[PDB]
């Protein structure tokens, strides 16, 4: 067992790091066998670049790759192969693995990428396909949105004479604005697509806005001054004779 | 008014009982008497295990 | 059980430059009355230790762990783990979140004692919903978005939001009933028998 | 007593690996040197002092362990919390009582009380970010905050009772005799009396 | 140290103090560099062509001074340093557009409550108390930006507290006006003195 | 009063129509978005044919 | 680290590293040719124009030069006319429209014999505005639309101030969102900022005019008497340009 700085090392680095750190966390020690075989198992804390597919967030899955390669030596000098002894996968020790509370690992393969087409270089890419577990967003965002939407529906059963339609509808809108403030802390900020949760939130906001508008129309009809306004005959026919039968509204007497 | 009174006598007990249940799960939540389940040892300086 | 939760943190120590073949890890041994014993706990100076403002240390064991399945020349064969079982002191959350949230949620039952002629029933109910939404905004910044469980305060907030939504729907129905007139609705003798004579007598109404 | 708290903060310094029998430390002065101290916008150092201590454990009779502890007593400057926290709470507390001078027929008592509560709930964001999130004790800010919250809620409850009483009519209730005596006969005698019986 | 008194319409005096970490004034001393003409450059140099101004701060002045001190007999060896004083001015446009102007308009809205009717449907208290709620939202917004020292109160905070006090007084006034307007002879007796003051004397004095 | 009651009945009928329309639009949009979310599954294979 | 290297420095470094800090290996040929391809994280100061934000274009620059060597002892030349974007990862917020490197040589009066060289690489980039369009502009548009609805709401509903003030409250709460999302600078007023201020003034004006309308509606016949100008303007003249029954 020899300190790693004492022997030649292959300059294997994470090429797609996001923070500028290419190297391992601790150099530790290599294990050298009598036949010249050298095994090195350094720890590493890596921050890699993962382009987030935001379309289905938070019911999304991601494809985060760790690209490993020699920074200096070319394929004519150092040849890479997926490590095995032939399991081409990220190893996860079943007992000692720290499971993430927001992500489930679906697939975890590894692949050797040969150079495109010296200066040419192979790569070993370890892929992590991970599915988000969305319970937090179901509890904190989706369920309140459904409740607010139900209240927006029930505005249309509130009588006009109560004088409370506007209060209910517009405070539902205000509550949705509070939830927009909630989501601003969490959602991705890229502009290649719109998250489906944002689509649902804007859908709910448009619904509540239309509930406000239609409530204003209903109140305008209800409070309409009988003398200053004369009912046109088409309004009488459609809304007093034809439509009530279809809507099961029986005007008494 | 009658509907309002019935809803007072139905909804409020449901609120009280649900809140009491949810919070009584947490109030009586405590770490176990021993650090490791299945191990009777306490791992306290008082209970030294002399060799 | 947050904010009445306890956690089970650990500090696992081992050697990556040496294996069980080359170094043997053991716990420190102290003495009393010429009797040796192992120190199987985290040492805490009783006089110098200042307790954390939110966490109380309940248990603090120490253990040597040997994995019988790993080879002796693996770094993962041996370790010494120092565990901290820590109970949260929930006074802060109680005072600043839970008591106001519970009181605000329970106020929504007052709408059933407000008359329909006040014209302020649904406003009270929907405002309680808004306040609960503000509380949810507050809690969302304080815990991780894990899926292992719903936190206890989260369970209460969801339950209260559902109940408040039900109360708003009930208030809408009650107002709709209150504002009916002969020109718009027909009051049947069965409804009068049920709601004006039988139920008020059962409910001991004035 | 936050925001008017006084904090005693020490700095225990010592030779980590040398005991008193090999390396002795002594203070240069009875007090820390504050001649080049930059003024703080949040704290005033009332008192500062350095004390040497020597400790001898029973197992180690001959190796004393030395340290120098420099302690600082500090008073918080409370103006920020007074301006940004306490004064809004006081205004909400004052607004709480004004509902009881509003007529019931205005149809705005619940509007006023509920809006005061909504303002206080929004203010919870300011307070929790500014207040310390510790459970060693309840700060004065927290006690005053909970006091204001509780009494806004009490005002809302009693206002609901008052509105319910106001809207009672003979078609729903019959006036109890003790209510007549207490509220219509005895209590108004010891009041303004500008209101007609 | 940020002088908060006139924030966001403030100017600051930030010092840059340079000195040898090792040598005293007898061992190393300082002089300012000279330009091509031989004029002493006793200031921070800035290349005008390559300079981009900070988005929020304009550098109005930047003198430099070589100070010498602690040359007294008791003090012993002399000490020296070079202090540059950046006098920088904030460009307050962000605060004007996003905070101050909306806050001013929303706080001006409470004056409109004096023109709404003093009846059940006037919503006088709706306008006043909701302006107070909006000001609370602005308090939450401003707390994220202001400095957190207590030597003085910033202008932004002073203005917000002032308009909050004014809105509270206007709420009290609206409650009083509603109380006076809604008095009925079946509850209240016609106070003749106040009637003489308000209906007879005040219009004549006005 | 009769003319006022006619206007009020028209308002009620329009309210009921909008109630049913909102129920339909809400349910359809919510179901579409929720089914779009629910049937978004992780890939069966790490390297799908494209 | 064993060999002489050029000391290239990012002259407009803002708060990062001025020079290369990651000392990766050099490839040395037998002819003496050295290639050295170190990595770096460049944090470059650049004038940001926010006038057209969220649809703003930003022409940013990276000035590189030998800090302690002048052109008379060390000369720098661009490898290519353009930055190499062959291994560029796609951005979810910006699109690089144009990129180009230019060499510059400057001689100062005090130093007629030491030209100072630099290579400046500039990138012209356009922001992708969909995120700000969806999250910021659409809610503001909905609030602006709701602002005008109050003038279709009858006074006898007793809800006009409820609607208007609650729209104002929703916009005020949304201002927290905007301050969280948009950047906070005072170089100029962003387009989002102008639209946000327009919406706010729109709502305030709606509130003021609504108060005027309510006051007009509730004008008591006893205390008040109708001016002839109001009667001629509103009851006699204007409705002819409209379609409603006169008094
Ligand atoms: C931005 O920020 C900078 C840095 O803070 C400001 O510059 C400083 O302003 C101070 C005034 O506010 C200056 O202090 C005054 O200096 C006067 C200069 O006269 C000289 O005094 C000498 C006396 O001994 C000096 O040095 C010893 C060193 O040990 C020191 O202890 C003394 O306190 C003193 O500084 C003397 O030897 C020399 O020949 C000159 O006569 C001085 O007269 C002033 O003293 C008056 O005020 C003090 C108030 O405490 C009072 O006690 C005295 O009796 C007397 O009335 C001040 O000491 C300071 O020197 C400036 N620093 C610089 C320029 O480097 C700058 O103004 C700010 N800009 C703004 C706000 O726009
Ligand atoms: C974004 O911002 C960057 C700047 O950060 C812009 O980059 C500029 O691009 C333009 C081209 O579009 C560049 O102009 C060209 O520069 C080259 C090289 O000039 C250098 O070398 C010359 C000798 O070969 C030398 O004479 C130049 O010195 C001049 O300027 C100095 C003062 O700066 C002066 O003292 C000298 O006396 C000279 O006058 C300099 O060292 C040049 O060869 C090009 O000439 C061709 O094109 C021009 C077009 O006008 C034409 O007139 C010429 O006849 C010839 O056909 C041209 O001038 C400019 O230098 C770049 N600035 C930089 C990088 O600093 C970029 O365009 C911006 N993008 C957008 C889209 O806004
Ligand atoms: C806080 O968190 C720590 C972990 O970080 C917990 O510590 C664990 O505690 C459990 C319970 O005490 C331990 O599980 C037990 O391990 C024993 C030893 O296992 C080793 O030896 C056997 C052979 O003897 C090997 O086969 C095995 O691989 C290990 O090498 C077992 O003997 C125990 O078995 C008992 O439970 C099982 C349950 O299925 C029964 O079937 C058995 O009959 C028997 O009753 C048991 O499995 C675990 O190892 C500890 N983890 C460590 C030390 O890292 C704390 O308990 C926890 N504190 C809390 C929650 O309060
Ligand atoms: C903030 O917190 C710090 C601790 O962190 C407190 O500091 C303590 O200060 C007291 C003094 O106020 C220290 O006590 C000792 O002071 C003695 C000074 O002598 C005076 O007092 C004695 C007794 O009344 C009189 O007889 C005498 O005439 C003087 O009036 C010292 O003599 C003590 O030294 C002894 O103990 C040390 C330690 O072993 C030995 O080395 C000495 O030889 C001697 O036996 C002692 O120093 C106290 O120790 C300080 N604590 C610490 C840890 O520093 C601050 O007071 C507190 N501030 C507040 C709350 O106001
Ligand atoms: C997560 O992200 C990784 C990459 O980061 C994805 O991996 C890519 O997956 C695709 C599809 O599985 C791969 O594309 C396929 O590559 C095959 C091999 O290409 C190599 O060999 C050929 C021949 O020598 C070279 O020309 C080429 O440059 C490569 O060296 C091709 O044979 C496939 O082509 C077949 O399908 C296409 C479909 O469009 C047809 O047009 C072809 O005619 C042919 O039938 C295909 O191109 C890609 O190489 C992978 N990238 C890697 C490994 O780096 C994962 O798929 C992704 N995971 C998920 C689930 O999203
Ligand atoms: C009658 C009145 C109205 C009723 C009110 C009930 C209010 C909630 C009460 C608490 C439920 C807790 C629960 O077991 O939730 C489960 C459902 O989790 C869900 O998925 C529920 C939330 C769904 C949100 C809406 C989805 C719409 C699609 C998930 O539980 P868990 O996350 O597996 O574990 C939770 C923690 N535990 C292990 C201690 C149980
Ligand atoms: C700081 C920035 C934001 C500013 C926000 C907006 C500006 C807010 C500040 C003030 C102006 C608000 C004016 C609103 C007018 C509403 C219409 C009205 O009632 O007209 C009135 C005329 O009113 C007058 O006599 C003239 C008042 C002009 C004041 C200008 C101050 C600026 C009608 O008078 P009246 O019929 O006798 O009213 C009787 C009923 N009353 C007693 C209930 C009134
Ligand atoms: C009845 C129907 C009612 C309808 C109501 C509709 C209302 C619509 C309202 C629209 C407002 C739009 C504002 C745009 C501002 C642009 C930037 C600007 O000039 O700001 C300047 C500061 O400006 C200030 O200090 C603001 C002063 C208050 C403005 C609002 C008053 C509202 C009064 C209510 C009582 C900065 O100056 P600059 O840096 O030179 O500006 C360059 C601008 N450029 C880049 C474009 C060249
Ligand atoms: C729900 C309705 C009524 C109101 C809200 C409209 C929302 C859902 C609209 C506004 C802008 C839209 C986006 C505009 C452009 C793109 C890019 C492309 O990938 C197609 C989908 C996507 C990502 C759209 C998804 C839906 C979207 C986000
Ligand atoms: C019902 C509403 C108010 C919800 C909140 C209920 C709270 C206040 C109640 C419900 C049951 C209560 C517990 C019941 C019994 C005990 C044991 C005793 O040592 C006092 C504290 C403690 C642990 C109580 C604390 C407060 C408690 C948790
Ligand atoms: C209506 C009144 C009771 C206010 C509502 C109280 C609610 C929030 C309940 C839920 C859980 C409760 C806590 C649970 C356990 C305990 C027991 C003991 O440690 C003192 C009280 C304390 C800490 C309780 C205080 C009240 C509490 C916080
Ligand atoms: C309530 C209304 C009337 C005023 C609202 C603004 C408040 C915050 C203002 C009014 C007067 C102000 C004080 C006036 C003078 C001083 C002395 C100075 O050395 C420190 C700040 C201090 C102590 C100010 C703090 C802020 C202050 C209290
Ligand atoms: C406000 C209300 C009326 C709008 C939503 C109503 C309907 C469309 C909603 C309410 C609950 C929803 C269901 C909740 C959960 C699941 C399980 C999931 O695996 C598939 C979708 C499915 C089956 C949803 C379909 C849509 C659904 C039925
Ligand atoms: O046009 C000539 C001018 O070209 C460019 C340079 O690189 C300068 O040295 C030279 O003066």
């Amino acid at each position: 067992r020899i300190t790693a700085e004492s022997v030649w090392l292959p300059d294997v680095v994470l090429l797609n790091n996001n923070d500028g750190n290419f190297d391992v966390a601790l150099d530790i020690s290599v294990v050298v066998s009598s036949d010249g075989s050298v095994r090195w198992q350094p720890p590493g804390i890596y921050r890699s670049s993962c382009s987030i597919q935001v379309t289905y967030f938070p019911f999304d899955w991601q494809n985060c790759t760790m690209v490993f390669s020699s920074y200096s030596y070319d394929s004519s000098e150092v040849s890479l192969q997926t490590g095995l002894g032939g399991h081409q996968e990220i190893h996860i020790h079943e007992g000692t693995f720290i499971e993430n509370g927001q992500w489930e690992i679906i697939h975890k393969p590894s692949r050797l990428i040969q150079p495109p087409g010296e200066g040419q270089r192979q790569e070993v890419i370890f892929y992590l396909i991970i599915r988000r577990k969305p319970l937090f967003y179901l509890v904190n965002v989706i369920a309140p949105c459904i409740l607010i939407t139900l209240l927006a529906i029930f505005v249309f059963y509130l009588p006009p004479d109560a004088g409370e339609k506007m209060g209910l509808s517009i405070f539902a809108l205000l509550t949705l604005t509070v939830f927009l403030l909630l989501l601003a802390d969490k959602v991705p900020e890229t502009s290649l697509s719109v998250p489906i949760i944002i689509k649902y939130l804007m859908f709910t906001m448009v619904l509540v806005t239309f509930s406000v508008i239609l409530s204003v129309v209903v109140l305008n009809l209800h409070h309409r001054s009988p003398h200053t306004h004369q009912m046109p005959l088409w309004v009488r026919q459609i809304f007093i004779h034809k439509l009530p039968l279809y809507l099961r509204l029986k005007r008494p007497k | 008014r009658t509907v309002d009174r019935l809803c007072l006598f139905v909804v409020t007990p449901v609120m009280v009982v649900g809140t009491a249940w949810i919070f009584l799960q947490g109030v009586y939540n405590q770490p176990p008497p021993q650090p490791f389940p299945g191990d009777p040892y306490s791992y306290n300086v008082q209970d030294k295990r002399f060799i | 059980y947050f904010p009445f939760d306890w956690q089970n943190c650990s500090l696992k120590f081992s050697s990556l430059k040496y294996t069980a073949k080359e170094i043997t890890l053991s716990l420190k041994q102290d003495a009393k009355e010429n009797r040796t014993y192992p120190v199987e706990w985290i040492i805490i100076d009783p006089e110098g230790f200042t307790e954390n403002g939110e966490w109380e240390i309940v248990h603090r064991p120490a253990r040597v762990n040997v994995d019988p399945r790993a080879p002796l020349d693996s770094p993962s064969r041996q370790d010494i783990t120092f565990y901290l079982i820590i109970r949260r002191k929930p006074l802060f959350y109680i005072i600043n979140i839970l008591v106001p949230c519970v009181l605000i949620s329970f106020m929504v039952n007052l709408v059933f004692y407000l008359p329909a002629d006040s014209g302020e029933k649904t406003s009270v109910a929907i405002s309680v919903l808004l306040a609960q939404s503000v509380f949810l905004l507050l809690i969302s910044k304080r815990l991780p978005a894990t899926s292992m469980a719903i936190p206890l305060i989260g369970k209460f907030l969801l339950f209260g939001m559902v109940l408040v939504t039900m109360v708003v729907v009930i208030c809408v129905i009650v107002l709709n009933i209150h504002f009916r007139t002969p020109s718009t609705h027909v009051l049947s003798e069965g409804v009068k028998k049920l709601f004006l004579e039988t139920l008020p007598e059962l409910l001991h109404m004035s | 007593h936050f925001p008017f708290d006084e904090q005693n903060c020490s700095m225990k310094l010592g030779t980590w690996t040398y005991d008193g029998s090999v390396v002795a430390i002594n203070p240069e002065s009875d007090q820390p040197d504050l001649s080049n101290f930059m003024e703080s916008g949040e704290w005033v150092i009332k008192e500062s002092r350095g004390w040497k201590h020597s400790v001898t454990y029973s197992c180690c009779p001959d190796t004393p362990y030395l340290d120098i502890t420099y302690h600082f007593v500090m008073q918080r400057l409370p103006l920020y919390f007074i301006v940004n926290v306490i004064i809004p709470c006081l205004l909400f507390s004052f607004l709480t009582g004004l509902v009881f001078y509003l007529p019931t027929d205005s149809g705005e008592k619940m509007t006023l009380s509920i809006s005061v509560l909504l303002s206080l709930t929004v203010f919870l964001l300011v307070i929790v970010e500014l207040i310390p999130s510790t459970s060693s004790a309840v700060p004065l800010i927290g006690k005053y905050m909970l006091f204001t919250m509780v009494f806004v809620i009490a005002s809302i409850i009693i206002t609901v009772i008052v509105i319910n009483t106001h809207h009672r009519s003979p078609s729903t209730h019959v006036m109890p005799n003790w209510v007549r005596k207490v509220f219509i006969d005895t209590i108004p005698n010891i009041m303004f009396f500008s209101t007609m019986k | 140290a940020v002088e908060v008194t006139y924030f966001p319409f403030d100017w600051q005096n930030c010092s840059l103090i340079f000195r040898s970490q090792t040598y005293n004034a007898e061992e190393v001393e300082f002089t300012f560099a000279v330009d091509n003409d031989g004029k002493t450059i006793n200031k921070i140099d800035i290349d005008t062509e390559a300079y981009t101004e900070n988005g929020e701060w304009a550098i109005d002045f930047c003198p430099g001074v070589i100070r010498r001190h602690h040359g007294g007999a008791t003090d012993g060896p002399g000490e020296t340093d070079v202090i540059y004083s950046l006098i920088i001015r904030r460009k307050p446009l962000f605060y004007v557009i996003n905070i101050i102007v909306p806050c001013v308009l929303i706080s001006g809205l409470v004056l409109l409550a004096y023109f709404l009717p003093a009846q059940a449907g006037g919503q006088k208290c709706t306008v006043s108390i909701n302006v107070l709620l909006a000001q609370t939202v602005f308090l939450f917004l401003i707390a994220q930006k202001i400095p957190e020292t207590s030597l003085s109160v910033p202008l932004l905070g002073r203005f917000l507290i002032f308009v909050m006090v004014v809105a509270t007084l206007i709420v009290m006034n609206c409650v009083i006006v509603l109380n006076v307007s809604q008095r009925t002879p079946t509850t209240h007796a016609m106070s003749p003195r106040l009637r003489h003051v308000l209906l007879e004397l005040l219009p004549r004095l006005l | 009063d009769a003319l006022k009651e006619d206007w009020q009945f028209v308002a009620m009928v329009v309210d009921r129509l909008f109630l049913w329309t909102f129920i339909i639009f809400t349910s359809v949009g919510t179901l579409v978005i929720f089914l779009d979310a629910t049937y978004h599954l992780p890939p069966p294979d790490p390297f799908p044919s494209r | 680290e064993k060999i002489w290297r050029p000391d290239l420095v990012l002259y407009n470094n803002a708060d990062g590293d001025f020079a290369i800090v990651k000392f990766t290996k050099v490839l040395l040929q037998y002819t003496g040719h050295i290639t050295w391809t170190p990595p770096a994280i460049f944090k470059s100061y650049c004038e940001i124009i926010v006038t057209h934000f969220p649809f703003d274009e930003q022409n940013c620059s990276m000035k590189l030069g030998t800090w302690t060597y002048d052109g008379s002892v060390v000369a720098i030349n661009p490898e290519s006319d353009q930055p190499d974007l062959s291994n560029f990862m796609e951005s979810g917020e910006w699109v690089i429209k144009e990129s180009r490197g230019w060499k510059h040589s400057v001689t100062y009066s005090c130093c007629p014999d030491t030209p100072y060289l630099d290579i400046t690489y500039h990138f012209v980039m356009q922001r992708l505005p969909l995120y700000f369009i969806v999250n910021v502009i659409i809610p503001c548009l909905l609030f602006s639309f709701l602002t005008g609805l109050v003038f279709y709401l009858p006074t006898d509903s007793g809800e006009k101030m409820t609607l208007s003030i609650s729209v104002l409250l929703s916009l005020t709460v949304f201002l927290l969102v905007i301050v969280e999302l948009i950047p906070s600078t005072s170089s100029a007023v962003p387009l989002i900022g102008k639209y946000m201020l327009f919406t706010m003034v729109f709502v305030i004006a709606s509130i003021i005019i609504t108060v005027i309308v309510i006051n007009t509606h509730h004008r008591s016949p006893s205390t008040h008497v109708m001016p002839n100008w109001v009667r001629k303007v509103f009851i006699d003249t204007i409705p002819n340009i409209m379609f409603f029954s006169t008094m």
